[PDB]
């Protein structure tokens, strides 16, 4: 519904949002092992902050 | 002391044992209020040491130095310190007060008359006497109001109270012309606690504070003469328990609701909590980020009120909803907020573009450590703004610190009150201890189903 | 304005009334509750 | 007392008879809490989608606009509006009513009074009963809670768009954004709450094993062991004094809880003042008092940042803040 | 006139020290009050007057 | 630093005060 | 939409009219203890 | 549209246990 | 600052603030002197 | 049906509980 | 309330009471409007508030009628300091040209059966051309959402996703109107004015106006609906 | 987990407001005694409040 509408938001998707910056930002510093020297653009931001 | 076999009371219940003891009562009031004043003078003592004065009067943690600056005892126009000798003479005065009463309280305690019904008629008290607690709180009543008015002649006669509306940015002010108008006060008192208005953090002015200390302390005073000469009335002695207990929660609930009032003017109110002193509150720093970033990307040459965001609504300015003009950011829930650099910035309709443009002044400009540092953010041991910030920045809002325990310290006492009102009516009813278990109440009544 | 507002939210109206007839129906209620109590009260 | 208006209703309004007490405070208790439940399931069925952020982006929320119990949520009120109580009679429609979050006010205003007036009911239940009267104390922690979760939290962020949303994603929504910026899992009061609800079960399961296995005969393989005598005796089965044996014994039988009112007592205050100790930790964190910041604390000799646990906390908590409100800041520093 | 007020403060410290060590040992003693008010008494004054003493000094320092 | 030796022996001194008091009492007869 | 407000305004005013009057209606003396 | 398997899970896992379970309280009652 | 006939009494100063945290648990002391009867 | 389902399971759980208020069976033995 | 009287009050007596989003009046005016004198002026202030917000939607049977409309937005739809020029003729002949000011509003308005509207209310760089009994032209609308908008999904134009994250299957050519495109380009909008109430002693004129222009078409996902704005228009010649 | 902490929070606080007098002193927990054979709280008066 949401991939099909520009519209359509809940607070569970806002919480996937929230997941996907969970795994990104925190990826490259908790798995050393998986060597992710991800830059800082491909990183998800919001605006502003 | 007594023990548990007499009294009834177990140790971590022992100041209950003093219930019926009026001298012994009276040496732990005497005694608590030393405790307060020797607080009040060694922690002014202790912010008077650890004092710099090239700093502002926030970025070192100080809470009750704001509290005698208020009064304007030191302070420059722009919000300077001058000297630090009338707090260091209030923490002085304090501490010799406080050892006087902490003697007293520990005579009263120790060798003071066990019972004052004996041998002092004038102080002695039974808790179902209500002529003579009326007496005592009429007592209280004035002195309260001989110390309300005090503050007015500080204001008024004294030369003293700092104003931050004062043109230039605040200055040691001598109020003039009180507003003692009737309607102005009790719109005050019975107006709406929300966000458009505020019931009691509203004052924008001492001309108002001033006018609503006078009455409080003409009503004070009248109130406690009526209650020296007279009697509560049998609706008021239907409608209350007359037992010392009852009275407790009486005070507890009046004064937890002082407690929450309190954290509110401490987060909201930057009249009687001057910025300078206190920092900024809640609402600026979030509208002087908004300010300080309009002025900056309108001196680069952008301009700002026809620039809009990701939302379309304003990167700087935006409607609120009321059509004034407010700040575009996401501080359009604090577009009620009035600070001293912002109203002669704010005109009529809106924030007065015009008066963005050209008629900025340097002083609001170099009120950027209001946004800079110092939003009342901060973490619990110190470090600096937002949970995700870095070891950098000592600092902590003392607005926030004394928000966040007067909540704290005002919802435990309405817990009190709720404890202490509950066994007071459980004592006058007959039931403090529990059920008489050969005739309950339950079986007297029918069952439900 | 393509509506028409209330537009009492704010400016600090005494127990949020804009109009004399909330005020009388605020007085006349508890004067009402008032009466009926006052003249059955002490139970009897 | 019984020819009067006043009378008859005072008397039946203080009746212990009622199949649920009302009592003075229930007379404001039943009218809120009915206005909540009301407003809240029929915007929880009907309700439009609501621009919470105040940036011209609602939210569903509700199952008639496409989302199920789970994702389902009366979304709080606008960021534009803030703490501005508005009611119906303050829009100009029910429509921008809708649109702007005025439910979302509506329900937490009745629901707070509510549970205020049923804390007072339980009091006055006690009281007509001839109890004592400190339920309504240990009640008085979810009130706290819930008071800091719709109430003082918004109070301190300055807008009802604070509030936690009347949901389970939206709960989940404002614990992650309440993690990312006050950081609330090395908060102690939350640590104290934590340990207080987890002490609650262990201390549950604990009580409920030991008067659950401490008894003698009565109740069979079958229904009841009735063989020995049926009902209508005040021979009392039961035991609490090999209990105690069993649980000093599980230890080292000096930790005495023999005494079944200090043991009940504990029962009573642990997790009420735990509850009490994180519902003030969230209302110390609306005023931004926030959590421990331990961010890089370790540095060796040369000053180089060693990288922590917490350091890695910090970057989940980052991660988190730049994804909250995509669109709703237009500042770098988040202060509102 | 610095050192003189400093010298009276010291010994202000110390005679607030002794009373609040030796106040409630003298109050709580039994049979010890009504025996030790001159020795109580005479703290008390000293204590006072070395407060008054600091207070005058302080406008001469 | 003297600042902080002074800091300790006063801290001990007013730490030690209280407890002092109560032992005067405990052996100095009673009434507490 | 002002009719509203006085009918929320009368219903508050009655429920909160029964409440301290209530309370004021002899509340100390309903309970079953002696006393 | 219409998700007729969840449609049947939801139907069926709400009709037996309730069934049963009157079917169990009916016995029980008709029976003391 | 302290003035300067008082800067030598600041170090004793600093710790007057703790002296009513110790007020209670000098009567939890006292409470154990009497064996908490 | 989507919304149908949840909005008649949600009423089916306040009706249980309604049932479980109002017509429980009288308690007994204390 | 006209502009001499706005002046007169102070911001709390403003604020909250919805004087804030009314544009000034003419009460000492005349209606002659062919009076003012002609040459070059530079006005500024020039309010705009609208009186309807009604919006064209097409039938499927083929005939055009607007329908009113209720607002969702509260009072954020007013223009207001804006400043431009106008070069008056002798004959009549205008050449409004506004330049820079609150020249857009972001309102959301819902049409009847449930449907939400947004659209962006602007004037900015409109020419006017006519008389002063009737002038139009036409004005540059924006998009909506600038580039930097992230969807609920996070997708979006400058910044953003550009594919579906939700479910790595689906990406081919039937999400191109959603991921692909995502259009920013601005529309354009038709206004006509007309001046009644000219003043002579300092230059104010307030007249009406009837605007059209389209509507959001979020991120380019649907094609965008025309609002109708009609109201009243304000301005001080200098 | 939060109904369990209810359940302590809930049995205690009923079981310590339906306590019986078993005594004349103002605390209760002395009232307490393992010997007798009666229940120390009001299972009747827990029941009937709930
Ligand atoms: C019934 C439904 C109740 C709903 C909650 C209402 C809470 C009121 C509130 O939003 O409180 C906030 C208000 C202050 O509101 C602020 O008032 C401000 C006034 O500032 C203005 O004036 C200031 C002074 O000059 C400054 O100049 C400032 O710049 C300027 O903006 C602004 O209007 C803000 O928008 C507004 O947020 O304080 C107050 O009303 C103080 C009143 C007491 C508040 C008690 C809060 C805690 C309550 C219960 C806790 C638990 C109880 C038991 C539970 C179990
Ligand atoms: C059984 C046996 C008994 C057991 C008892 C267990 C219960 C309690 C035990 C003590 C509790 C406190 C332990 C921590 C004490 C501490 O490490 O002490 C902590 C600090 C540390 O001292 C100094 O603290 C400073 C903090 O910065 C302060 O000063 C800075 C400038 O120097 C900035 O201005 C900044 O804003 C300001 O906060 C600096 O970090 C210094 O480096 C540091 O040395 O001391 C202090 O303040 C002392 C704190 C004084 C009391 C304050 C009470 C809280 C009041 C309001 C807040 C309420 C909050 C409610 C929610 C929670
Ligand atoms: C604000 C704190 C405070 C205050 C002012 C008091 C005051 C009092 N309590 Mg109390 N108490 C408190 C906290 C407090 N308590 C706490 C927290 C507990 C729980 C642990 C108790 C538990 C308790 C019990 C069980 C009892 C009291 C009792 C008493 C009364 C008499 C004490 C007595 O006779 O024995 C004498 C005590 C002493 C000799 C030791 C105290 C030493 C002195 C007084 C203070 C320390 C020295 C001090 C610095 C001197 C100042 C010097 C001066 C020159 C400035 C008294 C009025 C008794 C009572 O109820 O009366 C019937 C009683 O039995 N209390
Ligand atoms: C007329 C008799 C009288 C007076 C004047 C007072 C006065 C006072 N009592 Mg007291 N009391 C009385 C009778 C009286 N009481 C009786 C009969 C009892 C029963 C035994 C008590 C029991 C009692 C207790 C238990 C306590 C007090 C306390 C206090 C003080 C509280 C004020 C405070 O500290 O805050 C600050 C003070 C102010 C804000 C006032 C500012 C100073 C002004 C300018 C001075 C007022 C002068 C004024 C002209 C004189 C008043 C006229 C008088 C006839 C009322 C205060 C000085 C408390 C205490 O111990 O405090 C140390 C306390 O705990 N009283
Ligand atoms: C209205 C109360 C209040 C407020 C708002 C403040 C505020 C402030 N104080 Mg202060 N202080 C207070 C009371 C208060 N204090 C009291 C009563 C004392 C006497 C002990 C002191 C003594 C004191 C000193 C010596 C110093 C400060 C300092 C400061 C500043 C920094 C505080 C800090 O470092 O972190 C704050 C510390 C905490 C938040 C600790 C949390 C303690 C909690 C409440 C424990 C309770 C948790 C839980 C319930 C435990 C249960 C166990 C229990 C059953 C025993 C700050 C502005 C410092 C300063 O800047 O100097 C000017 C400084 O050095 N204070
Ligand atoms: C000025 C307010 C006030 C006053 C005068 C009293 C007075 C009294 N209370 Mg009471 N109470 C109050 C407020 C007050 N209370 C509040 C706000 C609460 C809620 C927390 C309570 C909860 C309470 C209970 C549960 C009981 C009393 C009891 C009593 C009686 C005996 C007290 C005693 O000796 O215990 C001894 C004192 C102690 C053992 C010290 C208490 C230690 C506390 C619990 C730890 C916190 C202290 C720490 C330094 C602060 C950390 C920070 C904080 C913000 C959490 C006594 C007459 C008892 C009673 O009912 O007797 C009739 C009793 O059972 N009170
Ligand atoms: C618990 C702890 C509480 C702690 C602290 C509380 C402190 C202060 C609380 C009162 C502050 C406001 C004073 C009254 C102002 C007022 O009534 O405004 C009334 C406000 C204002 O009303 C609004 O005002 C706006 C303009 O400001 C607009 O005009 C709105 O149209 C109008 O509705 O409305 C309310 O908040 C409704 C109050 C109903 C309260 C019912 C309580 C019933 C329970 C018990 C009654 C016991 C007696
Ligand atoms: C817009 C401005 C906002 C701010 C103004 C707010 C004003 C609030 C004033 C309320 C003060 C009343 C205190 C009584 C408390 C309970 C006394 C009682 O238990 O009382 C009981 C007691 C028992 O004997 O009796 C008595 O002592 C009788 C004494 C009670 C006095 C009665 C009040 C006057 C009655 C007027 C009737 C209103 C009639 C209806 C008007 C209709 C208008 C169209
Ligand atoms: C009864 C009782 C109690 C209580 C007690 C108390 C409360 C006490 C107190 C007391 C007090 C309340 C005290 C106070 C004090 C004070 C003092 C003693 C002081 C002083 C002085 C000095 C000496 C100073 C000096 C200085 C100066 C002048 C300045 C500079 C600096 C210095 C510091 C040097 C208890 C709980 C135990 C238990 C029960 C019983
Ligand atoms: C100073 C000041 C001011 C002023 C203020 C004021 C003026 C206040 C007040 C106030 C008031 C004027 C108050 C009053 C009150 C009262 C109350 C608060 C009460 C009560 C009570 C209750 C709660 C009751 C209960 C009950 C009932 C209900 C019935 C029966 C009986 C009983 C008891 C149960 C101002 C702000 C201007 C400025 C600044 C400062
Ligand atoms: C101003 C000043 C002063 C004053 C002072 C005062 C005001 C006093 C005091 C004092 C005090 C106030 C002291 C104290 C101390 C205390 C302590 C040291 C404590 C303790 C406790 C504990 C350690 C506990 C233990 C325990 C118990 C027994 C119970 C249970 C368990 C436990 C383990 C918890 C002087 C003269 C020096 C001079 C200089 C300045
Ligand atoms: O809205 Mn919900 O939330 Ca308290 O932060 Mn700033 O603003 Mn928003 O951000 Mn993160
Ligand atoms: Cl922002
Ligand atoms: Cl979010
Ligand atoms: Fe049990
Ligand atoms: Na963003």
């Amino acid at each position: 519904r949401a991939a099909e509408d520009p519209e359509f938001e809940t607070f569970y998707t806002k919480n996937i949002l929230l997941n996907e910056g969970i795994r990104a930002w925190m990826a490259a510093q908790d798995q050393p092992h998986e060597k992710l020297t991800l830059p800082e653009e491909v990183l998800p931001r919001g605006n502003a902050l | 002391g007594r023990d548990q076999e007499t009294t009834g009371f177990a140790w971590w219940a022992g100041n209950a044992r003093l219930i019926n003891l009026s001298g012994k009562l009276l040496g732990a009031h005497v005694a608590h209020a030393g405790l307060i004043v020797f607080w009040a003078g060694a922690m002014n003592l202790f912010e008077v040491s650890h004092f710099v004065p090239e700093k502002p009067m926030y970025e070192q943690g100080l809470i009750l130095l704001p509290h005698i600056a208020t009064l304007g005892y030191g302070v420059g126009p722009g919000g300077e310190v001058l000297d630090t000798f009338p707090y260091f003479v209030s923490g002085v005065l304090h501490l010799i007060s406080s050892a006087v009463l902490g003697f007293g309280g520990v005579y009263h305690s120790l060798i003071g008359p066990e019972t004052l019904e004996e041998s002092y008629p004038f102080f002695g008290y039974v808790w179902k006497d209500k002529n003579k607690m009326t007496n005592i709180l009429g007592y209280h009543l004035i002195i309260l109001g001989c110390g309300a008015w005090l503050l007015v002649l500080k204001a008024l006669y004294f030369g003293g109270v700092y104003d931050t509306w004062a043109p230039g940015g605040g200055d040691v002010r001598i109020i003039s012309n009180p507003t003692t108008n009737a309607a102005i006060i009790f719109g005050y008192i019975v107006k709406s606690p929300f966000g458009g208005d505020g019931w009691i953090v509203s004052v924008d002015n001492l001309e108002d504070i001033i006018g609503g200390h006078i009455w409080i302390g003409t009503l004070c005073i009248l109130g406690g003469i009526w209650h020296i000469y007279t009697t509560p009335w049998p609706w008021a002695r239907r409608a209350f328990v007359w037992s010392g207990e009852a009275y407790l929660s009486y005070s507890l609930a009046a004064v937890s609701l002082m407690g929450f009032t309190a954290c509110c003017f401490a987060w909201f109110n930057n009249t009687a909590y001057p910025s300078e002193f206190y920092g900024p509150t809640g609402p600026e720093a979030s509208q002087a980020q908004a300010f300080t970033f309009l002025v900056r990307d309108q001196r680069l040459g952008a301009n700002v009120a026809s620039a809009q965001g990701p939302t379309g609504l304003g990167k700087y300015l935006m409607r609120s909803p009321t059509g004034e003009i407010i700040f575009g950011g996401e501080t359009m829930r604090f577009w009620d907020f009035r600070g001293p650099w912002v109203e002669p910035l704010r005109g009529p309709s809106g924030l007065d573009l015009v008066k963005l443009k050209n008629d900025i002044q340097p002083w609001q400009e170099r009120r950027a450590a209001e946004y800079m540092t110092h939003a009342p953010l901060g973490s619990l041991n110190s470090v600096g703004g937002v949970a995700t910030e870095i070891n950098a920045v000592n600092f902590v809002s003392p607005r926030s610190w004394l928000a966040t325990s007067h909540f704290c310290l005002g919802f435990f006492f309405f817990v009190g009150h709720l404890w202490h009102a509950g066994r007071a009516r459980a004592a006058a009813a007959g039931f403090e201890k529990g059920i008489d278990r050969v005739d309950e109440p339950v079986l007297s009544m029918r069952p439900l189903d | 304005l393509v509506d028409d507002r209330m537009n009492g939210d704010g400016t600090g109206l005494p127990f949020g009334v804009n109009d004399g007839i909330l005020g009388w129906v605020i007085a006349g209620t508890l004067g009402t509750i008032w009466a009926i109590y006052f003249v059955s009260q002490k139970d009897l | 007392e019984n020819t009067s208006l006043w009378a008859r209703f005072c008397e039946w309004i203080t009746s212990t008879e009622n199949r649920l007490y009302i009592g003075w405070f229930g007379v404001i208790m039943i009218p809120t809490l009915l206005t909540a439940i009301s407003v809240y399931i029929i915007a929880f069925i009907a309700a439009p989608p609501v621009d919470i952020d105040g940036i011209r982006e609602p939210v569903s929320g509700s199952l008639l606009y496409g989302n199920n119990i789970i994702t389902g949520a009366v979304v709080p009120t606008s960021n534009a509006i803030g703490l501005h109580f508005y009611p119906i009679w303050e829009a100009a429609s029910l429509d921008e009513w809708l649109y702007n979050g005025g439910p979302y006010q509506l329900v937490v205003c009745h629901f707070f009074l509510g549970v205020c007036c049923y804390m007072g009911r339980e009091w006055e239940l006690s009281y007509r009963l001839g109890m004592r009267p400190w339920i309504a104390v240990a009640y008085s922690a979810p009130v706290a809670a819930a008071t800091a979760v719709f109430i003082i939290y918004p109070i301190g962020q300055g807008s009802f768009s604070d509030g936690m949303p009347l949901g389970i994603s939206g709960t989940f929504n404002f614990m992650i954004v309440f993690q990312a910026e006050h950081n609330i899992l090395m908060h102690p009061f939350h640590m104290f709450g934590v340990a207080g609800v987890f002490g609650g079960s262990l201390f549950s399961a604990m009580h409920g094993s030991l008067v659950t296995s401490s008894l003698i005969r009565e109740t069979t393989e079958n229904e009841s062991a009735n063989a020995g005598y049926k009902f209508g005796q005040e021979e009392e089965t039961y035991n609490i004094v090999a209990a105690h044996g069993y649980f000093g014994r599980l230890i080292f039988q000096y930790a005495s809880f023999n005494n079944s009112r200090s043991l009940h007592f504990f029962l009573a205050v642990w997790p009420v003042v735990c509850i009490w100790l994180t519902a003030l930790g969230i209302s110390t964190m609306a005023f931004n008092l926030n959590g421990f910041n331990f961010n890089q604390s370790v540095v060796d000799s040369n000053g180089r940042v060693l990288n922590t646990w917490a350091d890695i906390i910090n970057r989940a908590n980052l991660g988190m803040e730049v994804m909250h409100e995509r669109n709703a800041h237009n500042f770098p520093l988040d202060l509102a | 006139m610095t050192s003189i007020l400093q010298i009276a403060l010291l010994g202000l410290v110390l005679v607030s020290f002794a009373l609040v060590v030796g106040v409630p040992v003298v109050f709580a003693s039994p049979n010890g009050w009504t025996e030790n008010k001159g020795v109580v008494f005479s703290g008390l004054s000293v204590w006072f007057l070395l407060v008054f003493a600091v207070g005058v000094f302080n406008s001469f320092a | 630093s003297l600042t902080l030796i002074l800091q300790l022996v006063a801290l001990f001194a007013v730490v030690a005060a209280g407890p002092l008091v109560v032992v005067l009492l405990s052996v100095r007869g009673g009434n507490l | 939409m002002l009719t509203l407000k006085i009918f929320v305004y009368t219903v508050v005013t009655f429920f909160v009219g029964l409440f301290i009057f209530g309370f004021l209606s002899n509340d100390p003396s309903r309970n079953p203890g002696k006393g | 549209e219409v998700n007729i398997l969840g449609l049947t899970a939801t139907a069926l896992f709400i009709i037996i246990p309730t069934s049963f379970l009157l079917i169990l309280y009916v016995k029980t009652a008709a029976s003391e | 600052k302290l003035p300067e006939a008082y800067a030598p009494f600041s170090p004793i100063v600093d710790v007057l603030p703790i002296i009513p945290v110790l007020f209670i648990l000098l009567a939890f002391v006292w409470q154990a002197s009497v064996s908490f009867r | 049906m989507e919304a149908l389902v949840y909005t008649f399971l949600l009423i089916g759980t306040l009706g249980i509980i309604f049932f479980s208020i109002f017509f429980r069976e009288p308690p007994r033995i204390a | 309330l006209t502009y001499d009287e706005l002046q007169g009050l102070t911001y709390l007596q403003v604020k909250g009471t919805g004087i804030a989003n009314t544009c000034p009046v003419v009460e000492q005016g005349t209606s002659n409007v062919r009076e003012l004198k002609p040459g070059d002026y530079k006005l500024e202030k020039f309010c705009m508030e609208p009186t309807s917000f009604t919006v064209k939607e097409e039938d499927a049977k083929g005939r055009e009628e607007f329908v009113k409309t209720k607002l969702l937005t509260r009072l954020t739809y007013g223009l207001d300091g804006m400043n431009g020029s106008m070069k008056i003729n002798n004959d009549g002949s205008v050449e409004f040209r506004e330049d820079e000011g609150l020249d857009y509003a972001a309102t959301t308005v819902k049409l009847p059966g449930g449907e939400y509207v947004p659209f962006l209310f602007t004037i900015k760089e409109f020419d006017g051309k006519g008389t002063l009994d009737s002038f139009s032209g036409d004005f540059l609308v924006p998009s909506y959402r600038g580039s930097t908008f992230l969807d609920p999904k996070g997708r979006g134009g400058a910044t953003g996703y550009d594919n579906a994250i939700a479910l790595p299957a689906k990406a081919d050519a039937d999400e191109i109107q959603r991921l692909n495109n995502k259009s920013y380009t601005p529309g354009k909008g038709s206004a006509v004015f007309s001046v009644a109430k000219v003043d002579t002693e300092t230059g104010e004129i307030a007249g009406v106006f009837e605007s059209i222009q389209p509507s959001d078409t979020e991120m380019g996902a649907h094609p965008a609906k025309d609002i109708k704005i009609t109201g009243l228009w304000y301005g001080q010649l200098t | 987990v939060l109904g369990a902490a209810l359940l302590c929070a809930i049995h205690g606080a009923t079981v310590e407001n339906t306590l019986f007098e078993d005594g004349d002193g103002a605390n209760t927990f002395r009232a307490f005694n393992p010997t007798q054979a009666e229940e120390t709280y009001s299972m009747v008066t827990a029941n009937r409040f709930w």
